[PDB]
RNA sequence: UAAGAA
RNA sequence: CUAGAGUAGCGAAACGGAUUCGAUACCCGUGUAGUUCUAGUAGUAAACUAUGAAUACAAUUAUUUAUAAUAUAUAUAUAAAUAAUAAAUGAAAAUGAAAGUAUUCCACCUGAAGAGUACGUUAGCAAUAAUGAAACUCAAAACAAUAGACGGUUACAG
């Protein structure tokens, strides 16, 4: 699949995604912040090109279900800035992107 | 957005509304009374056949 | 209510002329608002196309310019206001002609004077069964004012090798109706009125496939 | 309250079977009228064979004179009438059912209401 | 069923494949679909007018617009319980299409049950090719049936030659009878004239029915005899 | 009334799940201000006054005679097979009203969890009530105005 | 009662229809004009 | 608009009815409009209805109630019989006037069974046909009853039945007779009462 | 600035 | 259970007859208490929809059910219930207008066992009811579903 990534390093916002018995709480992180997440999620992030990520798993911590549900979290529970801007007809500006020109 | 959400009912509208509501109540009471008298009359016709003595 | 209404359809921006009693007669207030808002839309990256339509949908799209005020601005010698009026109107026409994003004009109803100016300068101009197209300036002592002398010698299909059918339309002020306007090239497409709603939804949906360049 | 009594009077006097039912009706009607009551109907049903050999007190019956009485009376006197009916050797079976007057002051008996005559006024036209 | 996502976004997934390099060659459909986007809203859309009869859907009449006593003599001074219930469902329910002609189609065939025995072809030829002037009943390209009567009735009503639908319908009925009598006389006289010139027909309708009845009755006799013999045993 | 606003939030989520293009909400000042903020922020396609039966074609003036039968009709937006208004939740609940000063509002807009409220997200709108005016949280920060943090919409 | 109500409504609608005579009556008796007109009509009968 | 065309469409021309398609009572007149198809359309199961009719149906006539049902079928019967009765009546020549100069639902005159006017003679190669002869079938021992041309008629004899009647008995219907249709009126129910005489 | 494992 | 009536049938207990290796059981016979009524005490049930109450909302179909029409026909509209579902939820089974989307208030839960036990208290004529521990021991214990095996489990064939 294709995974949306903000700046090709993290997720756009935060994700609170339930996949069967697994409650994933993912949070985008700053540059230089590592992959501070469950080990299954760490491997998926290593393969997907996510570099900066924080998060926590609640209820079920089954490895297979974590693995499968994190991918629906990445694909379904994310909206890029372009999608939001076009849907709302508004301009979404990244303040840090503009501070450095 | 500028329009007021609600406009109060003027005293004239209130007076007309009270007139109509009083009439509605009076008319329902009067129709009940009329049907009441009619049923009394229809009993008064057949009261010949009722034994009382 | 405001004489022009601006709304959104998911990527398109809809501009509705909103003077029903006067048949959407165009003003300097209307022209200025349209001109500035089109200038804004020219920079927006979430806008793909502009639709021009009227609230008084069946009877009129734009029944000319409101030149009665121009005539009273000159009976009272206030010539600066007439100058501002025509500057706004013709700058708006120049903007529409050179606009880099698609503009779609719904000519559903009477289309005259300023209406032709709003509709004739766009590659996408839709006539309906109700379109009543005309250029009636000769009888009010006025000239073809909205760039018609530039457009008609170029767009008209039949008998226009030396602008002579354009001249016939301009000088006679003949009312050209419905599919005749489409066949003469005064309209670029011909769509029934009942469909213009669905078309408006469709125009609001389509986006450039990738690299998001609506120009 | 309007009530409908359906008595099953005994007929021991074969040569004049109606003799008992007449005096039953007279007694009940006298009670009703003397207790601020009204009698609207005394509709007679005929002599009919009972479905079984019914034994009131210590005598067995195989047939009876059926009769219906529609009367307006109060609850206390209606209970009194039922009491007198139940302790009368002449009566084999008795039953008093209310006829609701919340709609119409005038209402016919169950038999006439079943035939189609809803009120006594229709029955007299 | 859940609104599906993966049928209308084949272009986006294909472009992800192409950008990544997972797919080398662009498909033949790619540019076509890119230039002709699919509709991807899949929304329920309200409606505000019945297409058939012009009734407006989604209007509430206010008490101010009922200033006169109703049929029971009572004024309306406050909303009733129906007006206070949100009627959004009516905006989305596909409206029932209604035509007065259907009430008038039911009447005709109640008055002429044997007109139902005239076979009708429901296969359309071309609805756009019809150019009928209903000032008369007979039309080139049409049969004579109840619809001729009813279309003539509607024509008479819309031209106000009659004010009441009953009178227009009766006028159309009598024209229809005038044409039917002519047709039946034409048929009978054609057969008579044919026989007078040595037309030799084979089986007629009566003989057709007789032969079919015989075919059925032979089997019926056999079954009856078999059943009687079985019953006797 | 926060209860009615919560009902409206849940109703908007319900209508987005089934993808109805037009729905109605109760006719009140808070409801109208909330709907207008959504409309100006691009979450709604249209906002009309109307009755229980539908949006009003022409102006109908609201009086006590018809106040009980008024509704506000909102058009929902969808694009690329996704609803524009997916989630809509209250922050300040009826049983726990959250009033923040401008500094805590800036902290919330800057990524800090204040009073267990998750911070503002990239494409999210948080509305604030101040002096019976609903308004965007960033606008309240610009006007230096403390207020009740009302709801998130994403 | 019925006659009073019906007459008031008929008179109000008539005056609101032809708007010259309502002005005549407003200067005879002395969008607010609608409420004031209804006031004058209601006192009228 | 589409609605006007739908109101004028051929499906709309068939009046709504839900009378049972398997009626076992008395049939005095048709209850269902007969639908016909050409051979070319029948070859492609096309009948102008919503759904293709099954290929089992070889006949070109049917009657129907519902275009589609919850059972995902069209409720139809592949029968067009009542047209052959009518035509057979037209062959008999016996005639049956309200066809001459708020709504009344009663059958008007003949309900479309025959539009022939009363007084006319049938010329033939022999000569003017004095009386109408028709084949028929005596039904049962009873005025007797005869099945003649799709109609049940009353038989009256010149003098008495012949020996064949009681010789055959309940199999009398197996043999064909000749009848003179004396007259044909229609009653209020819509039923035609022909009076004939055996020959 | 919130990681889990047997 | 306490009093007072009643007690035909049924029937704890008890006494016998069978059955059985044994019968303390199933089966059979007599049959007290109880089951019935009146006045009370007691306040527990798988007292179950194993599902607290209220409010707003969400896609359909089919049945009834009850009103309101309109001329049996409108396959008539508006409500409730029932049945099957969409979506949603869910460990699933499944729920389905709630086990969905939300809001408000209350009750309750926090491994198994010890234990609904002990002790205390309150109430009750009593039986008991309510309230309700801890030590000790263990890495268990449970729910849904899956595939088998088995059944003094069904039906169909050969
Ligand atoms: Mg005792
Ligand atoms: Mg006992
Ligand atoms: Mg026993
Ligand atoms: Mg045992
Ligand atoms: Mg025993
Ligand atoms: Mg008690
Ligand atoms: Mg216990
Ligand atoms: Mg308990
Ligand atoms: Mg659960
Ligand atoms: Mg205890």
């Amino acid at each position: 699949k294709e995974i949306p990534r903000y700046e090709n390093r993290t997720i756009y916002g935060d994700i609170d995604f339930r996949y069967h018995g697994v409650k994933l709480h993912l949070r985008s992180a700053k540059p230089g912040f590592g992959l501070r997440v469950n080990h299954v999620i760490f491997e998926i992030c290593e393969c997907a090109g996510i570099k900066d990520l924080s998060g926590k798993v609640y209820k079920s911590r089954n490895d297979m279900n974590i693995a499968k549900g994190t991918i629906e979290a990445f694909t379904k529970a994310q909206k890029t800035l372009d999608e939001v801007a076009l849907g709302r007809g508004k301009k979404l500006v990244d303040v840090r992107k503009v501070y450095y020109s | 957005m500028s329009q007021p959400l609600l406009r109060n009912r003027s005293p004239e509208e209130s007076e007309l509304l009270k007139l109509k509501r009083n009439y509605n109540r009076s008319l329902l009471n009067f129709q009940a009374h009329k049907k009441k008298l009619n049923e009394l009359l229809n009993l008064y016709h057949v009261a010949n056949e009722f034994i009382v003595t | 209510a405001p004489p022009v209404l601006f709304t959104v359809q998911d990527t398109a921006r809809v501009i509705t002329l909103n003077r029903p009693k006067k048949l959407n007669a165009l003003n300097a207030e209307m022209s200025e608002s349209m001109f500035k808002t089109l200038n804004e839309y020219a920079k927006s990256d979430t806008t793909n196309l502009v639709i021009l339509k009227s609230s008084n949908r069946p009877r009129s799209f734009c029944a000319g310019g409101d030149v009665a005020t121009v005539a009273i601005f000159n009976f009272n010698k206030e010539f600066a206001k007439s100058i501002k009026f025509f500057t706004d109107e013709y700058s708006l026409n120049f903007q529409i002609a050179t606009y880099l994003k698609p503009i779609v004009t719904f000519m559903d109803g009477i289309t005259m004077g300023g209406g032709v100016g709003l509709s004739i300068h766009t590659p996408f101009r839709i006539a309906t069964e109700n379109t009543k197209w005309a250029m009636p300036e000769m009888d009010i002592g006025f000239f073809p004012d909205v760039g018609s002398t530039f457009a008609l010698p170029r767009i008209v299909t039949l008998a226009n090798s030396n602008s002579q059918m354009a001249l016939y339309l301009c000088l006679t002020g003949e009312v050209v109706t419905g599919a005749d306007a489409y066949m003469l090239g005064l309209a670029s497409h011909y769509v029934s009125s009942e469909n213009l709603d669905a078309l408006q939804k469709r125009l609001g949906e389509i986006s450039p496939p990738f690299n998001n360049d609506p120009q | 309250m309007l009530y409908e009594l359906i008595g099953l009077v005994r007929i021991t006097n074969s040569n004049a079977p109606k003799l008992e039912a007449k005096e039953l009706s007279s007694t009940i009607g006298k009670l009703i009228i003397q207790n601020r009551g009204v009698v609207r109907d005394i509709v007679p049903m005929g002599i009919r064979y009972l479905p079984k050999i019914m034994k009131k007190d210590q005598e067995k019956h195989f047939r009876a004179y059926h009769f219906l009485m529609l009367f307006d009376s109060s609850a206390a006197v209606q209970s009194e009438i039922l009491r007198t009916l139940k302790k009368d050797p002449r009566v084999i079976r008795s039953s008093i059912v209310k006829v609701d007057l919340d709609k119409q002051l005038d209402r016919a008996s169950s038999l006439h209401r079943s035939l189609g005559k809803k009120s006594i006024l229709e029955l007299v036209n | 069923m859940k609104i599906q996502t993966n049928a209308v976004n084949v272009l986006q997934r294909t472009s992800a494949y192409l950008k990544s390099g997972l797919l080398k060659e662009t498909p033949a459909w790619y540019n076509v679909v890119a230039s002709i986007p699919p509709s991807t809203k899949f929304t329920r859309e309200p409606r505000f007018k019945n297409p058939s009869n012009g009734h407006i859907i989604g209007k509430l009449v206010d008490v101010t617009e009922q200033p006169h006593a109703n049929n029971k003599g009572l004024y309306k001074t406050r909303p009733n319980s129906s007006d206070k219930r949100v009627g959004v469902k009516r905006l989305y329910r596909p409206p029932k299409l209604t035509y007065v002609e259907d009430r008038l189609r039911s009447l005709f065939y109640k008055q002429h049950p044997w007109e139902l025995s005239r076979p009708k072809i429901l296969v359309e030829n071309e609805i756009g090719d019809e150019n009928y002037d209903w000032s008369h009943m007979l039309q080139i390209g049409r049969p004579l049936d109840g619809e001729s009567v009813i279309q003539r009735t509607m024509y008479l009503i819309k031209t106000k030659q009659y004010g009441d639908m009953v009178e227009a319908y009766d006028h159309a009925r009598y024209e229809f009878y005038a044409l039917r009598m002519q047709e039946e006389t034409e048929q009978q006289v054609a057969l008579e004239e044919a026989e007078m010139f040595g037309s030799l027909f084979g089986v007629s309708a009566i003989e057709h029915g007789i032969q079919k009845e015989q075919e059925v009755l032979d089997v019926w006799e056999k079954k009856v005899v078999e059943e009687t013999e079985l019953m006797a045993a | 009334s926060l209860v009615k606003l919560a009902n409206t939030c849940a109703h908007l989520q319900n209508c987005s799940k089934v993808r109805v293009a037009l729905t109605s909400i109760p006719y009140t000042k808070l409801q109208l201000q909330f709907a207008y903020n959504l409309y100006q922020q691009g979450f709604l396609s249209s906002l009309q006054k109307g009755s229980t039966m539908g949006p009003d074609k022409d102006f109908v003036e609201v009086t006590p005679d018809n106040i009980s039968t008024r509704r506000l009709w909102v058009g929902l937006k969808y694009r690329d097979n996704k609803p524009v208004l997916s989630s809509c939740k209250l922050i300040s609940k009826p049983n726990s009203r959250i009033h923040l000063p401008m500094e805590d509002m800036k902290k919330l807009c800057s990524g800090v969890t204040i009073r267990n409220i998750k911070p503002l997200q990239p494409g999210e709108l948080i509305l604030v009530r101040a002096h019976n005016n609903i308004m965007d949280i960033n606008e309240a920060i610009s006007k230096k105005l403390d207020g009740e943090v009302l709801c998130r919409v994403k | 009662q019925r006659s009073l109500i019906d007459r008031i409504q008929t008179r109000l609608s008539e005056l609101l229809s032809n708007d010259l005579k309502c002005d005549q009556f407003l200067k005879d008796h002395g969008n607010i004009k609608k409420n004031l007109l209804r006031k004058h009509v209601m006192m009228d009968m | 608009t589409l609605a006007e065309l739908l109101g004028r469409s051929r499906i709309a021309q068939v009046a709504n009815n839900h009378k049972p398609l398997t009626y076992t009572g008395k049939k005095f007149h048709p209850t269902h409009q007969i639908i016909e198809t050409k051979p070319s359309t029948l070859y492609r199961q096309e009948w102008g209805l919503k759904s293709a009719i099954p290929s089992k149906i070889k006949s070109r006539y049917l009657v129907y109630n519902d275009l589609d049902t919850l059972e995902r079928i069209t409720t139809f019967e592949p029968r067009g019989g009542t047209q052959w009765n009518r035509l057979r009546f037209q062959e008999m020549g016996v005639p049956i006037n309200p066809f001459f100069k708020k709504f009344n639902t009663e059958i008007i005159g003949t309900g479309g069974l025959s539009y022939s006017l009363p007084g006319k003679l049938k010329n033939s190669p022999n000569g003017v046909i004095q009386r109408t002869v028709v084949p028929g079938r005596i039904l049962n021992v009873v005025k007797w009853l005869a099945a003649i041309g799709g109609f049940v008629a009353d038989v009256v004899f010149f003098q008495s039945p012949p020996s064949s009647f009681n010789s055959m008995g309940d199999f009398i219907r197996m043999k064909t007779f000749l009848f003179e249709i004396l007259e044909a009126s229609m009653e209020k129910n819509g039923s035609v009462s022909m009076h004939a005489r055996l020959l």
